[PDB]
């Protein structure tokens, strides 16, 4: 306390002082933050490169090379020369500004900003405008002709700006320097321009008062600041950058409330919503006056002690300070503490002696001044005492406005007709948010607005010479439509037509086209109009980012879509392989890289073997394609690696910054549980499962099987979709319907049959073509109906003349008489239906699933065909997911189905397959997203045939050799949990209902 | 009630406690075990099962060497001894067993 | 108690339907289930012409009971008087006490510390006076201990440091003396202390009393207010009040600066009009929403006010510019406390009409309109002491006309409603503590209600919200009249619902919109043309009755009204100069087309203003304004512009969601209605546009 | 436990029993243990190797008892085993009626009732009070015949009819619930009878 009060200064810092004393002879050994303690951007010092003695110039956390007057031989003590440093930064400030108007004319003016640092060029051209502006009056003179000039003065140097902004040779400091610059220039347009709409008067007309000017009074030496009955100096502090926010009318409406606020000599309690720049406001005019401001965490312990102690520093150099949170301070704490420093407050009153546990003596700066935000007021007022309320004047906030953020950020980015712009943008957003269908991913909050206009900016800088209006069309359509569902981009695009009539979109590279045209055939897939549009449209966000996902309903095949980019591309020489990790289904703690709470050890992250191999696997361009629901706790810390910081904290952030060679893909079935400020900060790709629909992929196999038979097409709607349709609407399934499964299932029974004629000489007719695609897909319709809707299905089908035995009789239907692969005959005790569908199902190995009696009859039916393997080695490791089964108890259960290898992949001894059968899986308890992590394993483990650690932290390739499935569950109701969807189309579906009465009589007489 | 049977039997070393006190788990035993009526606040606020055992009296109801008997209390163990069960939520819901079990 | 469920949905009251509002019919269908009142519709039409001037409003005692002796006593005249009066429920109900135990009991009784300083107050009852927010009764604690003598051991709370207090507690208690704790309220956890050694305190000497300066708050200690005496204390309410006041905020001497007299003049209209500000608590007819009326906003006004007439001294008339000095008053010192625009132009507006040059003439003008209990006209009291101007103040009362606001004679009586309807809420609140519930299943049939433009885009999302609340209420219709006929009677989460069920509230999760809780029938009725509206529009291209106010959004719709001008009017052009154009009561164009310039807003049906329009032009104050708010049939709307358009002639009047933007501030937009006269005037009534009463 | 339990009933053949209440259930591991027994008709995942070369070497000899046929792979021996323990464990659970999570509890187990049996209980009627009094009323001395005792037990019964009764009028004028159970009847026999002892005897005693 004693060292506190040898140098007021030293106050702010905490234990820190320890360390300063630590420091005894070398101000070069002396580095930020102990240099930031006090100093807002200064960092570095520099001196006499033949001795290091005389102080030659100085660096800043703004990265700024500046001199001084005199090289000061400041090595005395070390608090003293911190003085012979202070007192330093204010004298070049004066002279450097005085020199400044004396070569406003004594050299040029456009190197006048940049022969200045920033702020010393920002003051200087403040300068001029308000000498000029009121000499623009400077008698109320009846001539219009200057303030008409004043406009283009005003107007041509913003123009010029654009210029300087769009030339694309600006260092990062003199970027900053101009772009900060530009909304001053805006602002001190808007004031003269609003000087000449009001009748010009005299230059002490309160109009002009009430604005704020800077009249540089060498008079005594220096600039004298005055707002609208008073006056002030600038502190002279140096400030760096300090990039400043744009000017509100509420700017000025807080600018003289607290001017008068220090008549008072009473605090400013700035009260608004949180998050609007409450603080933003206050610490922006203290730099407009350079007081170095000390923001002062609240609603903690909140030691009373402490802020008594940097009261001194605070009356002593009387510079400010700003709170936070404060009206959520402890109760007690919060009435204690409140009264401690409401007694130190009034040592303002010319007193010198700040009343407190200590009661000590200081010194007055009158330059102090005292300001409080706080979490957004409540009703009109905080839950503070009722005496800082009156030691303080209120400030009231509200929501910025948009449109004047944007033109200044156009203006900045180089824009002329930008008012005009964001006069029809800020409406469109409104529209956007007001109309069309809501849901997560529509976002149209600040982040959004400050992206796209960021990456326009840079669009016009690099295509100039170009109209304003189309660059911004292109822009803001362009990004949009990919994000968001179909049905809107027509109402998108009758909004664009609203405010841009007589305007187009642009055009992108052809060539992607031809060589997903030539693969997509090539391999057999359907090519598709609109699917083709969407790959052109990740192509264009493979330009803008290297993180991007694919939402939609399963059975799209948006596994396909990426697959079909990737051949794309390595069509051309640009590799980019996969790798399929279901970012739920394996362990979340070991999803990331995580920290402990005992020690924080490196338990790995599934991701940071994989990340690791990305800063340390160089041969060519990959992708990391992630298929699984997306909640929000594996991505709270993977922005890092999109966003605006490209470096992806594994645990604590790795050095691996943006992966040039691997990208992040993710396909989640439905994107839906990220704030809207992790949102967006991806590649937002809605796909409709209309870009390959029900009929493509059959022509895709019409492609692949032999279309010299042409069997599907003979009735390829014509027969299908009517009924679809028909029982999707007029019927009532119990299970959702995935209509991309339902004619899978279709698909997949024909090839079933196919296979059991073209491998069997069991024969072959067309007749038999007509009846076994009646029978391929009544079922694959039939799998969601009962005993009193089947018959529904039935009281509607005989618009067709293919043999039946409904076409027989009314009591017998199409399923109590199979057909016969040979001659195709209606033959008259359920299970072995089924059972030929399991072998047809077993002719593909892949299995069907089963709803109903809870085993009742399903365990007595499945059973007797899991029976009938016997050479395959076939380890029957029945597994049943039970009232709890873990993703564990699946990884186990398989796992002892065969051997582990390596400790890390997972296949048979050798290649010898076996069966896999589950009683039920639907059984497990959901988490409360809504989802059995149990489950996607399952979908993993069938389409990749392999996956990283749930076991392992470190996450790893655990390739999964050959297997097959059989499975069932029972019905969805009240209760039971059901499946996601992309596991749904790894599986065919159908219902077993209670089973024949007749048949009952049967089996039980 | 609380305040009349504390008027009772405070003399008779009336401990008093309840279930959330964590001294309870001895403050039972030992006036259990002097025989010091028991005294709990808060009953349905604090309801806790491991009360049936002592409502059902482990070191069991029947012995002498082991269980003591009783010819001056209408209670459940070996010495002048009894608990008591004082609330203050008007009307809590009940379960069947223990209001069978123990009475209102 | 009760003023009904199920009164809407039951035929209009038919016979007396001459002079009656509808809410009132509704009402004695409610009240005609009494049975000293059965006949009473029949009656109060074939006799009427009294019961005429009964809705005449008269006010009490010129409200004097239709005198129909068959069927009439005190208790039944407070039925008559609720059911048809609600200024005059709380004096019947006073005159009702008086016949029942004497006036006496609804006498007031003057408040003051000198029943139990000690007196009753034993050395082990500590004394506590809740004060309220304002006077502080601590005057009257320092006669007595200056009469006593008693040694007063004051000590500060809001701070637990004061441990030192125990030993003022010492004296206080071991010595014996009156001990005053001031500003308890602000501290918390010492109070359990002070509790703790209370409780215990009855071992001390005699003179042991407490004094408790604080505030009840409902998180402090039960038993330490309950061992000892409360005290509480209200401020006077009265302009009077405000001002002398301010005039002891003042020091006298500044209160008498006659250099800069004219600033010393200033400051009494100021000291009179801080007052003013601060009576408006009467939403929205008062402010949006209430606001800081403390002093340190007279004090810094008053000192900067001292800085500009010093400046240039007082005497110089042009040096105060007085759109600067309305600037300092509403730009900066209220409009900060202040965050409505609509608040914060109410007091700009305040700031012209009483800064001005021509105000510092002798005795200066502020009310001539109110004729006060001595009809006097309110000035300027020119005589430089605090105590002339004091003395001038009391020559009248702090009770004045509301008209002095810019408010009307029906101002008063809504306020008399306000009080009627809170304390009749609490009422309700309280009885069925002792009374019981449970009637089984109140079987009601409301459940039983179940081309391309962007128009039917929101009558499509108005269906599905709709359909959502519809499905949400039916599981609660279920979860009674198949709770405890189901065995479903075993959730009690909703039973609360069901609770104000049976008892005529609205609950929380039906909040469909922003409805205020009158009768189940009422918003049953609510919902039901709400979805009556999707049904005919789903029948009808465009209704032509349209009734705005059955939406879930009116913000959609009118903006759906701006897309279609753009379709056809700014077709070839864009949103960028469209404005919104309002008509007026009486349909001044309703269709005339749809293309570039033309009708295409719908007929606004049914939007309320306690102000009326004929001849185009606006009325307000009288007997129709009086009446609680005045209907309107329709008027229309569109959208245009790409050319000034000057609402010169029409008052910006708004419009918010509901009855009260008091109670919150979803301001839906606000239009132009032709004003015949200034537009400022108006501005002090505010008479927003209302979306509907009830 | 469960596999000396096994033991008992696969191995030896010997029919056992297995009680389990509501009262000793901790996790749905347990319930899923449960789960396994009523369908699986063995605790699934929980035979081990350790159990396939124990039974493996055990049960053949004692199977050549019933099928002396051999079926020398573990697959047969297994099949009747798992029979026979099917035929044997009877795993019963009588629970609350109003078991908090009872009903939640079947719908973590759903087989929970789908591999029992369910009877309900319905206390006893005026009968089954009449019965348990007429032991105890003839327990006791008197000064009356025997008929007595008739009257006795069937003004008991009727009692607790009434106190059924009044209670069914308390759950009606108030909405608070009260519980009669046939414990207290039991303690009102003993507590009755008891406290007459004192009485009888020191009447008789002036």
């Amino acid at each position: 306390e004693q060292k506190r009060a040898e140098f007021p200064r030293f106050t702010c810092v905490g234990p820190h002082l320890l360390e300063i004393c630590r420091w005894a002879h070398d101000p070069p050994s002396v580095v930020p933050h102990f240099q930031s303690g006090l100093f807002d951007s200064l960092s570095n010092v520099t001196f006499d490169r033949i001795d290091k003695t005389r102080m030659t110039e100085m660096f800043s956390q703004q990265n700024e090379k500046v001199e001084f007057e005199r090289p000061v031989d400041a090595k005395g003590n070390i608090e003293v020369w911190l003085q012979r440093l202070v007192d330093g930064m204010e004298d070049t400030v004066k002279q450097i500004i005085k020199r400044a108007v004396r070569n406003v004319a004594e050299m040029p003016l456009e190197d006048f900003v940049f022969g200045h640092p920033a702020q010393v060029s920002l003051l200087g051209i403040q300068f001029q405008w308000t000498a000029e502006t009121q000499m623009a009056l400077s008698s109320a003179k009846v001539d219009k002709t200057i303030m008409n000039k004043n406009m283009k003065k005003v107007d041509a140097l913003l123009r010029d700006m654009v210029n300087i902004t769009v030339r694309l040779d600006l260092t990062k400091n003199q970027r900053t320097n101009l772009e900060t610059c530009i909304t001053v220039h805006m602002h001190q347009k808007e004031s003269t321009e609003d000087l000449v709409k009001k009748k010009i008067k005299d230059p002490t007309d309160f109009e002009w008062l009430k604005q704020v000017r800077f009249y540089w009074r060498d008079d005594k030496d220096t600039v004298i600041i005055s707002i609208c009955d008073v006056d002030f100096e600038y502190s002279f502090e140096y400030l760096g950058v300090k990039e400043r926010l744009v000017i509100t009318p509420l700017t000025d409406i807080c600018y003289i409330t607290l001017s008068q606020a220090l008549g008072m000599f009473l605090g400013g309690a700035p009260a608004g919503p949180a998050g609007t720049g409450k603080t933003e406001t206050t610490k922006d005019l203290g730099n407009t006056l350079g007081k170095y401001v000390v923001v002062f965490n609240c609603s903690d312990q909140f030691d009373y002690t402490y802020m008594g102690k940097i009261y001194k520093g605070l009356a002593q150099s009387g510079l400010w300070g700003c709170f936070d949170e404060f009206n959520r301070i402890n109760l007690d704490v919060l009435s204690v503490c409140a009264q401690q420093v409401y007694c130190i407050c009034r040592t303002r009153e010319r007193k010198k002696s700040f009343q407190f546990t200590d009661g000590t003596t200081v010194s007055l700066d009158p330059r102090v001044g005292f300001f409080i935000t706080m979490n957004p007021g409540y009703a009109g007022a905080q839950e503070l005492p009722e005496n800082l309320k009156a030691l303080f004047r209120g400030v009231t906030m509200m929501v910025p406005n948009r449109q004047i953020i944007m033109k200044v950020k156009l203006a900045a980015a180089g824009y002329q007709e930008n008012d005009i712009l964001s006069k029809k943008f800020f409406v469109l957003y409104g529209l956007c948010e007001q109309q069309l269908s809501k849901q997560a991913h529509y976002d149209f909050g600040l982040r959004n607005i400050l992206s796209v206009l960021r990456t326009a900016g840079a669009s016009k800088r690099q295509s100039p010479d170009k109209s304003e209006v189309f660059l911004m069309m292109r822009t803001v359509r362009d990004m949009n439509m990919s994000k968001f569902v179909a049905e809107d981009v027509p109402l998108f695009l009758s909004l664009i037509d609203d405010l841009f009539p007589g305007l187009k979109a642009d055009a992108t590279r052809p060539d992607v086209n031809k060589d997903a045209e030539k693969v997509v055939l090539e391999r057999g897939l359907q090519v598709h109009p609109t699917w083709m549009n969407k790959c052109i449209q990740l192509y264009e966000t493979y330009l803008v980012r290297h993180g991007i996902m694919l939402v939609g309903p399963s059975g799209s095949g948006k596994s396909a879509i990426c697959e079909c980019l990737a051949a794309a591309l390595t069509e051309l020489g640009t590799k980019h392989v996969i790798w399929r990790m279901n970012p739920k289904a394996i362990t979340a703690p070991q999803m990331f890289g995580r920290r402990d709470d005992t020690t924080g050890d490196w338990t790995d992250g599934i991701f940071a073997v994989l990340w690791r191999r990305a800063a340390k696997n160089k041969n060519q361009n990959t992708w990391i394609v992630l298929d699984g629901p997306v909640d929000a706790i594996w991505i709270e810390n993977l922005n890092t690696v999109l966003d605006d910081n490209k470096v992806l904290t594994l645990a604590n952030g790795d050095r691996i910054l943006m992966s040039a060679a691997m990208k992040a893909m993710f396909e989640p079935e439905n994107l839906n549980n990220a704030s809207p400020a992790t949102v967006s900060r991806a590649g937002i790709i809605y796909v409709s499962d209309v870009e390959l629909g029900w009929e493509p992929p059959v022509k895709s196999w019409l492609q692949k099987r032999d279309p010299t038979e042409a069997c599907w097409a003979r009735l390829f709607s014509k027969y299908i979709d009517r009924m679809l349709e028909f029982v999707r609407i007029s019927l009532k399934p119990v299970m959702y319907n995935e209509q991309v499964s339902i004619v899978g299932t279709v698909m997949t029974l024909l090839n079933g049959y196919l296979k059991s004629m073209k491998e069997a000489g069991t024969a072959m007719n067309d007749a038999k073509y007509e009846r076994v695609f009646l029978y391929c897909m009544t079922w694959s319709l039939g799998g969601l109906l009962e005993m009193k809707e089947r018959p529904l299905f039935d009281q509607e089908l005989r618009t067709f003349a293919h043999n039946m035995p409904p076409k027989e009789e009314d009591s017998d239907t199409i399923f109590e008489f199979l057909v016969n692969t040979t001659d195709a005959e209606w033959l008259h005790l359920d299970s072995v239906r089924y059972g030929a569908l399991l072998n047809l199902s077993y002719n593909v190995d892949k299995a069907t699933l089963l709803v109903g009696g809870p085993g009742t009859a399903k365990t007595n039916t499945i059973n007797q065909f899991i029976s009938k393997f016997n050479a395959e080695t076939t380890a029957n490791k029945t597994i049943t997911f039970s009232s709890l089964t873990t993703p564990g108890i699946f990884q186990m259960s398989i796992e002892g189905a065969v051997e582990k290898r390596q400790g890390r992949t997972f296949g048979p001894p050798g290649g010898k397959q076996m069966c896999i059968f589950v009683d039920d899986i639907s059984m497990p308890y959901i988490n409360e997203w809504g989802h059995q992590v149990t489950n996607e394993i399952v979908r993993q483990l069938l389409e990749q045939g392999g996956m990283y650690s749930l076991e392992k932290p470190i996450g790893d390739m655990k390739f999964i050799t050959d297997v097959r499935y059989v499975a069932a569950m029972n019905t969805p109701g009240g209760g039971k949990n059901d499946i996601p969807n992309r596991l749904k189309r790894q599986f065919a579906i159908f219902n077993v209902p209670l089973p024949s009465v007749a048949a009952i009589n049967g089996i039980f007489g | 009630g609380r305040e009349w049977i504390k008027n009772r039997e405070e003399a008779n070393q009336l401990k008093t406690t309840q279930l959330n006190d964590k001294l309870f788990r001895n403050h039972l035993e030992e006036c259990l075990a002097f025989g010091r009526p028991l005294l709990i606040e808060n009953i349905e606020e604090e309801l806790d099962p491991l009360l049936d055992p002592v409502l059902e009296r482990r070191l069991v109801k029947k012995g002498k060497t082991w269980v003591v008997p009783l010819a001056d209390k209408e209670v459940d163990f070996t010495e002048t001894f009894r608990l008591f069960c004082t609330t203050r939520l008007p009307n809590p819901h009940f379960t069947p067993e223990l209001s069978a079990k123990v009475t209102v | 108690l009760k003023g009904g469920a199920a009164l809407d949905i039951n035929s209009v009251r038919k016979k007396p339907k001459d002079w009656i509002p509808d809410l009132v019919w509704l009402n004695i269908i409610a009240l005609s289930a009494m049975d000293a009142f059965r006949d009473i519709p029949d009656s109060v039409f074939r006799n009427d012409g009294l019961w005429r001037q009964w809705y005449d409003q008269e006010a009490p005692e010129m409200a004097k009971v239709p005198d129909y002796e068959d069927r009439l006593n005190k208790f039944e005249r407070m039925c008559v008087v609720k059911t048809f009066r609600e200024d005059r429920t709380l004096i019947a109900a006073a005159d009702y006490i008086a016949e029942a135990l004497g006036q006496r009991f609804v006498e007031s009784v003057p408040l003051n510390m000198e029943k139990r300083p000690g007196r009753r107050a034993m050395a082990k009852c500590p004394l506590i006076c809740l004060l309220s927010p304002g006077p502080d009764p601590t005057k009257l604690i320092e006669d007595l201990a200056k009469k006593k003598k008693i040694k007063t051991l004051g000590v500060s709370m809001g701070q637990g440091q004061e441990v030192i207090a125990r030993k003022h507690m010492a004296a206080a208690s071991l010595e014996g003396h009156w001990v005053l704790l001031q500003n308890t309220h602000l501290g918390l956890g010492y109070l359990t202390e002070v509790e703790t050694f209370l409780v215990k305190e009855e071992n001390v000497h005699e003179d042991f009393r407490l004094w408790i300066t604080a505030e009840p708050h409902p998180q402090f200690p039960i038993g330490l207010l309950q061992m000892g005496i409360k005290i509480t204390n209200e401020a006077p309410v009265g302009i009077k009040a405000g001002l002398r006041a301010s005039y002891q905020w003042v020091n006298q001497d500044m209160l008498d600066m006659v250099s800069r007299q004219e600033w010393r003049q200033l400051l009494f209209v100021m000291c009179f009009l801080h007052s003013v500000v601060q009576e408006p608590q009467f939403g929205p007819i008062g402010w949006n929403v209430p606001y800081e009326f403390n002093q340190s906003d007279l004090s810094a006004c008053v000192q900067f006010l001292q800085n500009h007439l010093s400046e240039m001294d007082a005497k110089k008339a042009p040096q105060p510019t007085w759109e600067t000095v309305r600037y300092m008053i509403s730009a900066i010192q209220y409009g900060s406390r202040i965050t409505d625009d609509f608040d914060k132009l109410l007091m700009d507006t305040f700031a012209e009409k009483y800064f001005l040059q021509p105000v510092l003439q002798p005795s200066y003008e502020l009310f001539k309109d109110t004729r006060s209990s001595d009809g006097f006209s309110y000035r300027v009291p020119d005589s430089t002491d605090i105590e002339t101007f004091g003395s001038y103040i009391e020559t009248l009362p702090g009770t004045e006309s509301p008209e002095i606001f810019g408010l009307h004679p029906n101002a008063d009586i809504t306020f008399r409603t306000l009080q009627v309807q809170e304390s009749i809420v609490t009422i309700l609140d309280t009885m069925p503590k002792g009374a019981g519930s449970g009637s089984g299943l109140s079987r009601e049939d409301v459940v039983d209600k179940i081309p391309t433009l962007p128009l039917t885009v929101h009558l499509r999302q108005e269906i599905d919200r709709l359909n959502i609340v519809t499905r949400l209420t039916t599981t609660t219709l279920k979860n009674l009249a198949l709770a405890i006929a189901g065995t479903i009677a075993a959730e009690r989460g909703l039973i609360d619902a069901l609770d104000a069920l049976f008892n005529a509230r609205i609950p929380q999760q039906w909040l469909s919109k922003s409805w205020e809780a009158s009768t189940l029938g009422n918003w049953f009725t609510g919902l039901l043309q709400r979805y009556d509206q999707l049904n005919k529009w789903l029948n009808l291209g465009r209704p032509k009755a349209y009734w705005m106010t059955g939406f879930f959004n009116p913000q959609g719709f009118l903006t759906a009204m701006k897309q279609e001008v753009n379709r056809k009017h700014r077709d070839k052009w864009a949103l960028d100069d469209v404005v919104m154009s309002s008509e007026v009561t009486h349909r001044p164009k309703d269709f005339e087309s749809l293309k570039e310039g033309a009708p295409e807003g719908v007929y606004v049906y049914g939007l309320y203003l306690d102000l009326r329009l004929d001849g185009r032009e606006n009325r307000l104050m009288d007997s129709d304004p009086k009446k609680l708010f005045n209907p309107l049939p329709v008027l229309h709307v569109d959208g245009v512009l790409a050319k000034d358009k000057k609402r010169s002639g029409l008052y910006e009047a708004p419009k918010p969601y509901r009855v009260k933007a008091r109670k919150g501030l979803n301001f839906i937009t606000t239009f132009s209605v032709r004003t015949e006269d200034d537009k400022s005037k108006w501005i002090l009534p505010g008479v927003g546009i209302l979306c509907s009463i009830d | 436990h469960i596999k000396g339990l096994y033991k008992i009933a696969g191995f030896k053949g010997q029919p056992v029993y297995f009680i389990f209440t509501d009262a000793e259930v901790k996790d749905e591991g347990f319930l899923e243990y449960i789960n396994q027994i009523l369908m699986t008709g063995e605790v699934a995942g929980l035979l081990t190797k350790e159990d396939q070369d124990m039974i493996v070497n055990d049960i053949r000899p004692v199977m050549k008892h019933q099928a002396p046929g051999i079926l020398d792979t573990y697959d047969n021996l297994y099949n009747f085993f798992l029979n026979r323990v099917r035929d044997n464990l009877h795993v019963v659970l009588c629970f609350s009626p109003v078991g908090a999570k009872f009903a939640r509890r079947a719908q973590q187990f759903p087989g929970l009732i789908n591999g029992c049996t369910i009877d309900w209980f319905c206390p006893g009627p005026k009968k089954r009070l009449t019965s348990v009094s007429g032991k105890f009323i003839d327990k006791f001395t008197m000064a009356c015949p025997k008929e007595v005792k008739n009257q006795l037990e069937l003004l008991m019964g009727h009692a607790h009819v009434f106190v059924t009764a009044a209670c069914k009028e308390y759950f009606e004028k108030y909405r608070r619930y009260v519980y009669v159970t046939p414990k207290s009847y039991l303690s009102f026999l003993q507590g009755y009878k008891e406290l007459y002892a004192k009485k009888w005897s020191f009447t008789k005693e002036l």
